[PDB]
RNA sequence: CCCAAUGUGAUUUUAAUAGCUUCUUAGGAGA
RNA sequence: UCUCCUAAGAAGCUAUUAAAAUCACAU
């Protein structure tokens, strides 16, 4: 009865149609993200909201609309105090209506603050559906995505819908809600200026601001003087940074005017240096960021400075044209002829860089001059024909030669000797547990275009910086344990000589032609170099030829011998260090033999409570990589040179590793390309840059679900307190605290104990803490890989175990068993029975095929095979003894063909014992 | 010398072992002899030590000469591949664009757009063909081409008649268009 | 074991057709290879064998390239 | 054994045990565990020279072996293929490849690749009124094991030639070989 | 023609050092 | 005269390590 003159109250002296959205008087009940610091409690998280009472709009004939009134019951004082601060800050067109009135409930008046107009969900529950995706319970988004136009209800009927490998079509669904949020950005700009003219000092955080861009709740505000006025913003941009580019917001910069109905900007085309524009960018949407930003990173103060201003300009690179980045090319007079050569580079990262030893004129070339103009690209590039490739979506500079090459990939030669053998064995037969499942795929001559074409998976990634600027400082005490520096010449170790030394090289000689040619004195004039100068390169990508379970082609990098000499003259000292070490995160260098598998688990069980174990594999890792994540990586290892390199030496040594091997012009059928990002697998640091790579998304992991768990719900104190540290160090102190850092890599060492190798990684975990949020589990992972890698990690790939006594599932392609040696039970390492077999049947060269040629290629084999004897399935247990007649066969056959050839027989008896188990039992064994 | 003095002794205890004159002076001969042997031991080791030492020596001389080889014929290797591709350049259509530029340097990417006389289009099917390379000249990058010659994937001449949406299932995709700056 | 057989008669076939230059005709390549590359996929019998005489009917449509009058003897 | 310095080795030993089993003068033992030593010495020297002397040689045997049989392997690897590939071919025994393989080798070749789907097209040479009474049955051709509808046949000078013309006495009139081209049945 | 970075294991060959054994030479000690 | 110890040279064996070539596996 007399709700309805409370219903007619709410409406004001507005024209509203006005409908309740739950009981009369009371209030509604809803569920919400929301960023939060209080003494009691700090996180970004999902909470219960109850003093609100929500109405809703119909239109003018008869239904609903995105528009609510959405009413609150206050006590006194505050009611003043919000209605104060909204007065003076009424007249921004940023702010949503406040209407301050009374009314009478259970026979007493009490005050009400209704708001006007707002939307269903707020900027934070746009922030937090996208950050914290999970495919099972993604209704807010769904109804975000429809209410907004960017696709019909009709579209999540699609198999794998939110997929970006699978659904590119994804990335044009999202990026309709740009407009949306570049509003949002702009409000937020328009009432800063409001409270800085007014007097106002408070914290702005997502949850106050609405879909369409208006903030309201100005309860914990406070009034100064009208000229002081100061907004904190560090917690609402950073927590949105990684929504910029997913949304691509900055899209409507590109155009006329910057209206997206109007024709594109035609920039002209000489143009390299865009730094006023990019100072134009950052006062248009982060006037009040409170830190120094750098356009060109040339000019940064250290690492974190780095970081800190490559962030902004991969969100501004965005505008400007692909033709403006790459070497920046002069004219040159080398005995009187005009040489053009690169004097700098222009990153989408680093920005502008120039080179400080140019020569406009020249007499002579040496040796090392002759290297650094062969490498330069210039003159290939310059010289070459204009290419147009539609067979990619990848920037095609030039073609080097008038024809195109096509390379295709041959089938595996079949060793049918081996197979009519197993097959009297009794292999092969129809419904066994053992069958062929790796072979040789062939390749039509589209091949290697086809695969280099994956580079496509790499989007520009912009970081939550806060986040990212306090995972560095975590990442980096698992790299405590090792020494580093610089070395000279004398002191580089080379493992084959006879190898590729790159493009254009490759035409005259191998690494060893070089390495011979150039004295330690040409070498380390070479290294210093590149310390105060940029040396772009050309990378081959090369096809494979290797057995497979899956018929998909796979190519491999070939980097050039300027970027491999030096680069491994740079990194070294550490590498052979990490490989050095044992009982380590990282497990590069230590082997599976004498017992070393035992001692990797027993390392990585530790000492935690209530473990688990699980593990997980990332999909096209060096396809996807983000650029910010491959830039962290070389800082990480770089960290070492603090003795032996000045700030502006450690930065032409990153400019050169992002010139060389991140950002690069690869050649493929005798033709450029510009590569986007991502790893480059003939790097001389690629499994140690992956290895640091999947700590920082293992630290990121745990940083998300310790800030996303309600810290009314924790019952230990202790766990409270980190969470509330945690907050602090993130999003409101500025400079490092070195005494939480070390408090939580202590509490992650213990909780959470992990063991990692390249992209591949076993973690054993307390799950009792897990259960409740307080460490991260597999949700955590598909979560963070989503909004910070651009993958969905499907369930298919990732695994956990519950019983220790069997052991990780798989690493390295090797499964585990505990089996009891000697006195006492160890775990071993088995592998799968179809790979040793395959391996045995088909083979890369015809020579292979004859066994009397090969009878140590057998003794190889039967050393993978000899765990197999001790499993419960008697079809795998036969696989060793038939490695084991066979290798015997080889024998009296090699031994009867001596015989009629020579008429003489072999005087080495010796062969006996690799047909005997003794041989192959004393490699999984300890003490050597 | 020690050779000579271990023969000779040789000789001296020899005559006295056939008639056995006397065991003491054997002893006498016999101990000169031992001792000449030693130091012919010693010459001979020393001999056979050199005579390695001289194998290893001419062995690192020929390797310091093969480098040198190789360095000398690569150096001039280099040398012919720079002063080659130096004499493409289109020297005229080249000092006009960098003559334009605020502070004469310019990015790599815009100069074969700007001054390359020749362009390969490469074309995966009959839409791609339809929608770029239709009739005889095309505009691509702000600029006019007209089309000298086609080729398949096999390498062979494809007539501009030939390339139609009834006979592009017979056609060896792609195709490769080379055309001229007009 | 015939499924293991026609995987493993797959292999030398595809051998035979890239010895006898079949990859300097990009047209028919191909083709070749996707068949070769089914039929290591392939889980039914009847699949692998059909597409195995579309395999082998390459080999005997090039006339005169091998003497299968004498290889049947 | 049998070395030149084995039977003075042997002897000397010989003679040194059977003088401590007699029980002779310890000086007498000293000349004899002396003269033993030095030949002992000089037939290890000729085991020595012997041992490196037969290495020299099954490290030659061993590497010429290698060297002859890998030239052997990649020399018949064209006729090793094909060889391979029809033996392989019988062990199989479906009656699809027995059929076309039976059929090529009386020239009866396919001009397309064989099709799996139903109503696409085959074309296939036909040698001689012969071969024709065994694949073809009215508008029927059988091949490859399964049927096909003749949709038209076409003499060696590219002319149509009709169903009904194609018969044993008017077979010396037809340009052989014949091309038939026909499409799956169902 | 093209054929990357890095780790681990097996096999063969060569080089350096340690121990053992025999002869020769030299010096001292005991008898 | 005889024995032992010490010092040197030669012969031989064994052990360890290093280096070179080769094969196999892992990312
Ligand atoms: O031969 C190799 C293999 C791998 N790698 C390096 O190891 C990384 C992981 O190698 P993986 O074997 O995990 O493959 P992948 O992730 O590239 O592909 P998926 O099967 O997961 O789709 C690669 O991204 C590359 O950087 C090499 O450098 N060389
Ligand atoms: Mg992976
Ligand atoms: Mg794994
Ligand atoms: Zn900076
Ligand atoms: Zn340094």
């Amino acid at each position: 009865a007399d709700a309805q003159s409370f219903l007619n109250r709410v409406c004001g002296v507005s024209a509203a149609r006005l409908t309740p959205c739950g009981t009369g008087t009371s209030t509604d009940v809803v569920y919400r993200a929301f960023d939060i610091y209080n003494d009691k409690v700090a996180g970004f998280a999902k909470f219960l909201k109850t003093n609100c009472c929500r109405f809703q709009e119909k239109d003018e004939d008869d239904n609903l609309i995105d528009s609510y009134f959405v009413v609150k019951r206050h006590t006194f004082s505050n009611y003043q105090h919000e209605e104060t601060i909204y007065n003076l800050l009424k007249d921004c067109p940023a702010v949503a209506k406040h209407d301050f009135f009374k009314f009478r409930i259970d026979g007493d008046m009490v005050p009400h603050i209704s708001r006007q107009r707002l939307t269903k969900y707020t900027m934070a529950d746009l922030v937090y559906a996208l950050r914290h995706f999970d495919e099972g319970n993604c209704d807010t988004l769904k109804e975000i995505l429809v209410t907004y136009n960017c696709c019909d209800d009709d579209y999540f009927n699609k198999k794998d819908w939110y997929d970006f490998v699978e659904n590119p079509d994804i990335l044009r669904v999202y990026a309709n809600l740009g407009e949306r949020v570049r509003q949002a950005l702009l409000k937020t700009v328009q009432f800063c200026d409001a409270m800085r003219n007014a007097g106002i000092v408070g914290v702005l955080t997502l949850d106050n601001q609405d879909l369409n861009g208006n903030w309201y709740d100005f309860g914990d505000f406070i009034q100064t003087t009208p000229g002081s006025g100061v907004p904190v913003v560090d917690s609402y941009y950073s927590l949105l940074m990684p929504i910029l580019t997913l949304t691509r917001a900055l899209t409507a910069e590109s155009h006329v005017d910057t209206d997206l109905t109007k024709p594109y900007i035609k920039w002209d085309l000489l143009k390299y240096d865009f730094t006023e524009e990019r100072l134009k960018l950052f006062d248009r949407y982060f006037k009040y960021w409170d830190q120094t930003y750098h356009p060109n990173c040339v000019n940064c103060l250290d690492d974190r400075c780095i970081l800190h201003c490559a962030n902004f300009n991969v969100l501004f690179s965005t505008v400007f044209p692909p033709t403006s980045f790459g070497p920046l090319v002069r004219k040159i007079f080398v005995d009187g002829v005009p040489f053009v050569v690169s004097t700098g580079y222009h990153f989408r990262e680093l920005g502008v860089v120039h080179n400080q030893d140019v020569n406009l004129h020249s007499s002579r070339l040496s040796f090392k001059e002759l290297l650094v103009y062969a490498a330069d690209p210039a003159m290939h590039a310059a010289s070459g024909n204009l290419l147009l490739d539609k067979r990619t979506t990848c920037f095609s500079v030039a073609a080097l030669t008038n024809n195109v090459a096509f390379q295709t990939v041959k089938p595996g030669n079949f060793n049918k000797d081996f197979y009519d053998f197993a097959v009297s064995k009794g292999f092969f037969k129809e419904g066994s547990s053992v069958e062929l499942k790796h072979f040789f795929f062939a390749q039509d001559g589209n091949a290697a275009i086809s695969d280099y074409d994956y580079y496509r998976y790499n989007l520009p990634t912009m970081c939550d910086i806060r986040q990212l600027l306090f995972v560095v400082e975590v990442v980096d005490k698992y790299f405590d344990c090792y020494d580093g520096g610089c070395i000279n010449a004398n002191q580089v170790i080379v493992n084959n000589l006879d190898k590729s030394a790159g493009f254009p090289f490759n035409k005259w000689g191998k690494a060893r032609l070089y390495y011979d040619s150039m004295s330690y004195e040409d070498q380390d004039a070479l290294f210093a170099y590149t310390k105060r100068n940029v040396i772009p390169t050309i990378t081959q990508m090369n096809l494979k030829y290797a057995i497979s379970a899956k018929n998909r082609a796979r190519t491999v990098a070939g980097v050039s011998i300027c970027s491999t000499m030096t680069n491994r003259q740079f990194h070294q000292k550490l590498l052979k260090s990490i490989a050095a070490t044992r009982g380590a995160t990282v497990v590069i260098g230590t082997s599976k033999f004498y017992g070393g598998w035992h001692n990797m688990l027993k390392t990585v069980y530790s000492d935690v409570e209530n473990p688990h174990l699980m593990g997980w594999d990332y999909p096209k890792c060096d396809r996807a990589m983000p650029n910010m994540l491959r830039i962290m990586a070389s800082l990480v290892l770089a960290r070492k040179h603090t003795t032996c390199c000045s700030l502006s030496h450690r930065f032409y040594r990153l400019a050169n590793e992002c010139a060389q091997v991140l950002s690069e012009m690869v050649m493929c059928g005798g033709s450029l390309y510009v590569k986007p990002g991502g790893t480059s697998s003939g790097d001389a640091t690629t499994a140690y840059a992956n290895s640091v790579f999947n700590i920082c998304q293992a630290v990121t992991a745990n940083v998300n679900a310790l800030l996303s768990t309600d810290g009314n719900k924790i019952a230990d104190k202790y766990v409270r307190n980190l969470q509330h540290r945690l907050y602090e160090c993130l999003y409101r102190n500025r400079d490092v605290d070195t005494d939480f850092v070390n408090e939580f890599y202590a509490y992650l060492r213990k909780h959470f104990s992990m063991m990692i190798l390249s992209d591949d990684a076993v973690v054993c975990f307390n799950s009792t803490y897990a259960s409740q949020g307080l460490v991260a589990s597999i949700k955590n992972f598909k979560s963070v890989l989503y909004y910070q890698n651009n993958v969905f990690m499907s369930e298919a790939k990732c695994w956990t175990e519950t019983d220790l006594t069997k052991g990780p599932h798989e690493f390295c392609s090797q499964h585990t068993m505990l089996v009891k040696q000697g006195d006492d039970y160890v775990y071993l390492p088995y592998p799968d029975p179809s790979r040793i077999l395959g391996a045995g049947c088909f083979v890369d060269d015809i020579v292979k095929t004859d066994g009397t040629l090969m009878i140590e290629r057998f003794v190889s084999l039967a050393i993978d095979a000899y765990p197999l004897t001790k499993h419960p399935n008697q079809e795998y247990a036969d696989v060793f003894h038939l490695y084991l007649q066979y290798i015997r066969k080889l024998h009296d056959e090699l031994t009867g063909h001596m015989l009629d050839m020579y008429s003489v027989m072999l005087t080495n008896d010796n062969t006996s014992r690799y047909w005997e188990p003794e041989f192959y039992e004393a490699m999984y064994t300890p003490h050597t | 010398p020690s050779y000579a003095a271990f023969a000779t002794a040789q000789e001296a205890y020899e005559q006295a072992v056939a008639n056995g004159d006397s065991e003491v002076v054997l002893k006498k001969l016999k101990k000169s002899l031992n001792v000449a042997k030693s130091e012919f031991d010693r010459d001979a080791a020393m001999q056979r030590k050199l005579e390695k030492m001289a194998d290893q020596a001419m062995t690192q001389m020929y390797k310091q000469a093969r480098s040198e080889d190789k360095r000398a014929k690569v150096t001039s290797a280099m040398q012919t591949m720079l002063f080659t591709m130096l004499r493409k350049l289109d020297n005229d259509a080249l000092n006009n664009i960098i003559n334009n530029a605020r502070d004469g340097c310019v990015p790599l990417n815009i100069i074969p757009l700007t001054t390359a006389a020749k362009l390969m289009v490469v074309i995966p099917d009959y839409n791609t063909y339809k929608n770029t390379c239709d009739g005889t000249t095309f505009t691509y990058a702000s600029a006019l081409w007209e089309i000298q010659q086609v080729v398949d994937a096999d390498s062979k001449i494809v007539q501009l008649s030939e390339i139609s949406m009834d006979n592009s299932p017979n056609l060896a995709w792609p195709l490769i268009v080379t055309a001229l700056r007009a | 074991s015939k499924m293991s057989d026609v995987k493993c008669t797959s292999v030398v076939l595809l051998s035979v057709l890239q010895q006898l230059r079949v990859e300097s005709s990009s047209k028919l390549w191909a083709q070749c290879v996707q068949l070769h590359n089914d039929i290591l996929l392939a889980k039914d019998t009847t699949e692998a064998f059909e597409k195995m005489v579309s395999l082998l009917s390459v080999l005997l449509s090039m006339q005169g390239a091998v003497d299968i009058n004498k290889l049947c003897e």
